[PDB]
Protein backbone atom coordinates (compact mmCIF):
# COMPACT_ATOMS: atom_id res chain seq x y z
CA UNK A 1 0.00 0.00 0.00
CA UNK A 2 2.92 2.09 -0.68
CA UNK A 3 3.48 3.81 -3.77
CA UNK A 4 6.37 5.98 -4.96
CA UNK A 5 6.81 8.97 -7.71
CA UNK A 6 9.76 11.01 -8.18
CA UNK A 7 13.16 10.24 -9.68
CA UNK A 8 14.09 9.59 -13.35
CA UNK A 9 17.05 11.27 -14.96
CA UNK A 10 19.56 14.04 -13.47
CA UNK A 11 22.61 15.79 -14.34
CA UNK A 12 25.35 14.84 -11.43
CA UNK A 13 26.03 17.42 -8.77
CA UNK A 14 21.73 18.06 -9.58
CA UNK A 15 18.90 17.05 -6.95
CA UNK A 16 16.05 14.93 -6.94
CA UNK A 17 12.89 15.05 -4.63
CA UNK A 18 11.13 11.53 -4.11
CA UNK A 19 7.57 10.98 -2.58
CA UNK A 20 6.07 7.34 -1.11
CA UNK A 21 1.90 7.81 -0.14
CA UNK A 22 0.47 5.23 2.00
CA UNK A 23 -3.32 4.20 1.63
CA UNK A 24 -4.37 2.79 5.42
CA UNK A 25 -5.00 4.62 8.04
CA UNK A 26 -2.06 3.00 10.62
CA UNK A 27 0.33 4.78 8.68
CA UNK A 28 1.59 7.25 11.13
CA UNK A 29 2.04 4.57 13.98
CA UNK A 30 4.95 3.45 11.86
CA UNK A 31 8.43 4.10 11.20
CA UNK A 32 9.16 4.22 7.62
CA UNK A 33 12.46 4.13 5.04
CA UNK A 34 13.88 4.67 1.99
CA UNK A 35 16.04 1.90 0.35
CA UNK A 36 18.27 1.51 -2.73
CA UNK A 37 18.59 -1.14 -5.26
CA UNK A 38 20.75 -2.01 -8.11
CA UNK A 39 19.95 -5.35 -10.25
CA UNK A 40 22.15 -7.99 -8.87
CA UNK A 41 23.20 -5.84 -5.99
CA UNK A 42 22.54 -5.77 -2.11
CA UNK A 43 19.51 -3.85 -1.22
CA UNK A 44 21.43 -0.26 0.46
CA UNK A 45 19.56 1.11 3.77
CA UNK A 46 19.43 4.80 2.79
CA UNK A 47 17.11 6.42 5.79
CA UNK A 48 14.60 6.44 8.19
CA UNK A 49 12.08 8.23 9.96
CA UNK A 50 9.92 7.62 13.35
CA UNK A 51 6.62 7.70 12.87
CA UNK A 52 5.61 11.17 13.80
CA UNK A 53 8.49 12.40 11.84
CA UNK A 54 10.71 14.07 14.39
CA UNK A 55 13.64 12.10 14.69
CA UNK A 56 15.88 10.72 11.25
CA UNK A 57 18.57 8.51 10.48
CA UNK A 58 20.78 8.33 7.58
CA UNK A 59 23.51 5.71 5.69
CA UNK A 60 27.20 7.84 5.36
CA UNK A 61 26.85 7.37 2.15
CA UNK A 62 24.33 9.69 1.71
CA UNK A 63 24.69 12.12 4.55
CA UNK A 64 24.89 15.69 4.72
CA UNK A 65 23.35 15.04 1.11
CA UNK A 66 20.30 13.45 1.51
CA UNK A 67 17.31 14.43 3.70
CA UNK A 68 14.11 12.29 5.10
CA UNK A 69 11.14 14.09 6.07
CA UNK A 70 7.02 13.12 6.75
CA UNK A 71 3.65 14.36 6.52
CA UNK A 72 1.14 12.70 7.85
CA UNK A 73 -1.81 14.74 6.83
CA UNK A 74 -0.95 13.67 3.51
CA UNK A 75 0.26 10.20 4.69
CA UNK A 76 3.16 10.38 2.84
CA UNK A 77 7.23 10.47 3.17
CA UNK A 78 9.47 12.50 0.72
CA UNK A 79 13.41 11.64 0.49
CA UNK A 80 15.63 15.31 -0.69
CA UNK A 81 18.71 14.20 -2.57
CA UNK A 82 21.32 16.87 -3.33
CA UNK A 83 24.50 16.47 -4.71
CA UNK A 84 23.69 13.19 -6.43
CA UNK A 85 26.22 11.17 -8.39
CA UNK A 86 26.35 8.38 -10.75
CA UNK A 87 26.60 5.72 -7.78
CA UNK A 88 23.89 7.41 -6.24
CA UNK A 89 22.19 5.18 -9.78
CA UNK A 90 19.40 2.45 -8.29
CA UNK A 91 16.03 1.78 -7.83
CA UNK A 92 14.78 3.73 -4.92
CA UNK A 93 12.09 1.84 -2.22
CA UNK A 94 9.73 3.10 0.48
CA UNK A 95 9.02 0.51 3.36
CA UNK A 96 6.87 0.52 6.12
CA UNK A 97 7.85 -0.59 9.38
CA UNK A 98 5.88 -3.96 10.68
CA UNK A 99 5.92 -2.73 14.69
CA UNK A 100 4.61 0.10 15.95
CA UNK A 101 6.16 2.69 17.11
CA UNK A 102 10.18 2.01 16.60
CA UNK A 103 13.56 3.96 17.02
CA UNK A 104 15.16 4.36 13.52
CA UNK A 105 17.97 2.73 14.79
CA UNK A 106 15.55 -0.56 15.18
CA UNK A 107 13.81 -0.14 12.24
CA UNK A 108 17.62 -0.51 10.43
CA UNK A 109 19.26 -2.87 12.51
CA UNK A 110 16.19 -5.37 13.57
CA UNK A 111 14.47 -5.41 10.20
CA UNK A 112 10.47 -6.01 9.96
CA UNK A 113 8.99 -4.43 6.97
CA UNK A 114 5.01 -4.31 6.95
CA UNK A 115 4.74 -3.23 3.47
CA UNK A 116 7.31 -2.02 0.31
CA UNK A 117 6.83 0.28 -2.56
CA UNK A 118 6.98 -0.62 -6.09
CA UNK A 119 10.14 1.36 -6.03
CA UNK A 120 11.42 4.11 -8.87
CA UNK A 121 14.60 4.29 -10.85
CA UNK A 122 16.93 7.72 -9.97
CA UNK A 123 19.40 7.59 -12.74
CA UNK A 124 22.23 10.32 -12.22
CA UNK A 125 24.25 11.31 -15.48
CA UNK A 126 28.24 12.05 -15.11
CA UNK B 1 -10.67 -4.83 36.70
CA UNK B 2 -6.54 -3.78 36.23
CA UNK B 3 -5.05 -1.05 34.37
CA UNK B 4 -1.74 0.17 33.02
CA UNK B 5 -1.17 3.95 31.98
CA UNK B 6 2.46 5.06 30.71
CA UNK B 7 3.96 7.45 28.79
CA UNK B 8 6.28 5.55 26.15
CA UNK B 9 8.74 7.23 23.81
CA UNK B 10 9.50 4.84 20.68
CA UNK B 11 11.16 1.15 21.43
CA UNK B 12 9.06 1.47 24.50
CA UNK B 13 11.31 3.62 26.45
CA UNK B 14 9.82 5.27 29.59
CA UNK B 15 10.99 7.44 32.28
CA UNK B 16 10.57 10.25 34.97
CA UNK B 17 8.34 12.93 33.42
CA UNK B 18 10.47 16.02 34.65
CA UNK B 19 13.47 14.45 33.32
CA UNK B 20 11.97 13.37 30.22
CA UNK B 21 12.98 16.06 27.18
CA UNK B 22 9.97 16.65 26.17
CA UNK B 23 6.74 19.30 27.55
CA UNK B 24 3.46 17.37 27.15
CA UNK B 25 0.73 19.41 29.09
CA UNK B 26 -2.22 16.97 26.66
CA UNK B 27 -0.89 14.20 28.33
CA UNK B 28 -0.66 15.25 31.83
CA UNK B 29 -4.25 16.16 31.49
CA UNK B 30 -5.00 12.81 29.93
CA UNK B 31 -2.82 10.85 32.57
CA UNK B 32 -5.08 13.09 35.36
CA UNK B 33 -8.06 12.66 33.20
CA UNK B 34 -7.69 8.48 33.45
CA UNK B 35 -6.68 8.04 37.23
CA UNK B 36 -8.89 11.17 38.73
CA UNK B 37 -11.20 9.31 41.23
CA UNK B 38 -9.23 5.72 41.39
CA UNK B 39 -6.68 4.02 43.21
CA UNK B 40 -2.95 4.75 41.71
CA UNK B 41 -0.41 2.03 42.48
CA UNK B 42 2.69 3.41 41.91
CA UNK B 43 6.38 2.16 42.88
CA UNK B 44 9.01 4.04 45.21
CA UNK B 45 10.94 6.31 42.74
CA UNK B 46 7.67 6.87 40.95
CA UNK B 47 6.41 8.55 44.36
CA UNK B 48 9.87 9.93 45.05
CA UNK B 49 9.57 12.16 41.36
CA UNK B 50 5.99 13.00 41.96
CA UNK B 51 6.58 14.33 45.15
CA UNK B 52 2.88 14.70 46.83
CA UNK B 53 -0.06 12.78 46.63
CA UNK B 54 -1.94 12.74 43.30
CA UNK B 55 -5.49 14.16 44.65
CA UNK B 56 -8.13 12.70 44.24
CA UNK B 57 -6.84 9.50 44.00
CA UNK B 58 -6.21 6.76 47.03
CA UNK B 59 -2.57 6.52 46.04
CA UNK B 60 -0.53 3.22 47.10
CA UNK B 61 2.88 2.95 46.96
CA UNK B 62 4.83 -0.73 46.51
CA UNK B 63 7.85 -1.04 48.18
CA UNK B 64 10.24 -3.34 50.43
CA UNK B 65 11.29 -0.22 52.42
CA UNK B 66 8.93 1.32 55.22
CA UNK B 67 6.69 3.93 54.52
CA UNK B 68 7.54 7.63 54.93
CA UNK B 69 4.44 9.81 54.90
CA UNK B 70 0.93 9.26 56.29
CA UNK B 71 -0.38 10.69 53.27
CA UNK B 72 -0.36 7.50 51.35
CA UNK B 73 -0.91 3.82 51.92
CA UNK B 74 2.39 1.46 51.61
CA UNK B 75 2.00 -2.24 50.71
CA UNK B 76 5.18 -4.82 50.18
CA UNK B 77 3.88 -6.67 47.57
CA UNK B 78 1.28 -7.06 44.05
CA UNK B 79 -0.90 -9.03 46.40
CA UNK B 80 -1.30 -6.22 48.94
CA UNK B 81 -1.60 -3.16 46.54
CA UNK B 82 -3.94 -4.76 45.12
CA UNK B 83 -5.75 -6.18 47.78
CA UNK B 84 -5.48 -2.32 49.55
CA UNK B 85 -7.37 -1.13 46.36
CA UNK B 86 -10.68 -2.30 47.79
CA UNK B 87 -13.87 -3.22 46.20
CA UNK B 88 -13.37 -0.42 42.83
CA UNK B 89 -13.98 -0.62 39.59
CA UNK B 90 -10.70 -0.05 38.01
CA UNK B 91 -7.55 0.15 39.90
CA UNK B 92 -4.86 2.61 37.70
CA UNK B 93 -1.11 1.04 38.37
CA UNK B 94 1.22 4.45 37.16
CA UNK B 95 4.30 2.97 36.91
CA UNK B 96 7.59 2.76 36.93
CA UNK B 97 9.29 0.19 34.99
CA UNK B 98 9.76 -2.60 37.41
CA UNK B 99 5.96 -2.34 38.84
CA UNK B 100 4.66 -2.53 35.27
CA UNK B 101 6.45 -5.49 34.62
CA UNK B 102 4.68 -7.31 38.01
CA UNK B 103 1.28 -5.61 37.19
CA UNK B 104 0.79 -6.69 33.18
CA UNK B 105 -0.12 -10.27 33.45
CA UNK B 106 -2.48 -9.61 35.20
CA UNK B 107 -4.29 -6.16 33.44
CA UNK B 108 -6.85 -6.10 31.20
CA UNK B 109 -6.30 -2.61 30.02
CA UNK B 110 -3.39 -0.43 28.50
CA UNK B 111 -3.40 4.00 28.07
CA UNK B 112 -0.37 4.54 26.51
CA UNK B 113 0.69 7.46 25.38
CA UNK B 114 2.86 7.49 22.02
CA UNK B 115 5.64 10.39 22.10
CA UNK B 116 7.37 10.95 18.71
CA UNK B 117 11.15 11.18 20.80
CA UNK B 118 14.09 9.21 20.88
CA UNK B 119 15.25 9.05 24.04
CA UNK B 120 17.97 6.78 25.81
CA UNK B 121 17.33 4.87 28.88
CA UNK B 122 17.41 1.49 30.33
CA UNK B 123 13.52 1.15 31.56
CA UNK B 124 11.22 0.07 29.32
CA UNK B 125 7.70 -0.69 28.97
CA UNK B 126 7.40 -4.30 28.89
CA UNK B 127 6.51 -5.90 25.68
CA UNK B 128 2.70 -6.23 24.74
CA UNK B 129 1.79 -8.01 21.83
CA UNK B 130 -0.86 -7.47 19.25
CA UNK B 131 -1.82 -11.28 19.51
CA UNK B 132 -2.67 -10.24 23.32
CA UNK B 133 -4.08 -6.59 22.95
CA UNK B 134 -6.46 -5.42 21.23
CA UNK B 135 -6.47 -1.75 20.34
CA UNK B 136 -9.75 0.37 20.63
CA UNK B 137 -8.99 3.72 20.74
CA UNK B 138 -6.34 6.06 19.08
CA UNK B 139 -6.47 9.39 19.01
CA UNK B 140 -3.11 11.49 17.31
CA UNK B 141 -1.98 14.97 17.70
CA UNK B 142 0.76 17.02 16.61
CA UNK B 143 3.03 19.63 18.24
CA UNK B 144 2.33 23.02 18.98
CA UNK B 145 2.73 25.87 20.72
CA UNK B 146 2.47 24.38 24.39
CA UNK B 147 3.32 20.32 23.21
CA UNK B 148 6.70 19.74 22.13
CA UNK B 149 6.26 16.33 19.55
CA UNK B 150 3.60 14.49 17.98
CA UNK B 151 1.98 12.11 20.66
CA UNK B 152 -0.51 9.69 20.33
CA UNK B 153 -3.40 8.39 22.87
CA UNK B 154 -3.72 4.57 22.92
CA UNK B 155 -6.08 2.58 24.81
CA UNK B 156 -5.76 -1.96 24.67
CA UNK B 157 -8.09 -4.51 25.90
CA UNK B 158 -6.47 -7.75 26.30
CA UNK B 159 -8.29 -10.16 24.01
N1 LIG C 1 0.31 9.00 29.82
C1 LIG C 1 1.13 9.17 30.98
N2 LIG C 1 1.86 10.38 31.16
C2 LIG C 1 2.66 10.54 32.30
O1 LIG C 1 3.26 11.60 32.44
C3 LIG C 1 2.77 9.47 33.32
N3 LIG C 1 3.55 9.64 34.41
C4 LIG C 1 3.63 8.65 35.32
C5 LIG C 1 4.46 8.85 36.52
N4 LIG C 1 4.85 10.22 36.81
C6 LIG C 1 3.96 11.28 37.10
C7 LIG C 1 4.49 12.52 37.43
C8 LIG C 1 3.66 13.60 37.73
C9 LIG C 1 2.28 13.45 37.68
C10 LIG C 1 1.37 14.62 38.02
O2 LIG C 1 1.82 15.62 38.54
N5 LIG C 1 -0.03 14.53 37.74
C11 LIG C 1 -0.93 15.61 38.06
C12 LIG C 1 -1.11 16.52 36.91
C13 LIG C 1 0.07 17.37 36.45
C14 LIG C 1 -2.23 14.95 38.35
O3 LIG C 1 -3.07 15.50 39.10
O4 LIG C 1 -2.46 13.84 37.83
C15 LIG C 1 1.74 12.22 37.36
C16 LIG C 1 2.57 11.13 37.06
C17 LIG C 1 2.92 7.47 35.13
N6 LIG C 1 2.15 7.28 34.04
C18 LIG C 1 2.08 8.29 33.15
N7 LIG C 1 1.26 8.16 31.97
Amino acid sequence: QLQESGGGLVQAGGSLRLSCTASGRTFSSYAMGWFRQTPGKEREFVAAITWGGSTTLYADSVKGRFTMSRDNAKNTVYLQMNSLKPEDTAVYYCAADGSQYRSTYSFRDKPDYGSWGQGTQVTVSS
Amino acid sequence: MISLIAALAVDRVIGMENAMPWNLPADLAWFKRNTLNKPVIMGRHTWESIGRPLPGRKNIILSSQPGTDDRVTWVKSVDEAIAACGDVPEIMVIGGGRVYEQFLPKAQKLYLTHIDAEVEGDTHFPDYEPDDWESVFSEFHDADAQNSHSYCFEILERR
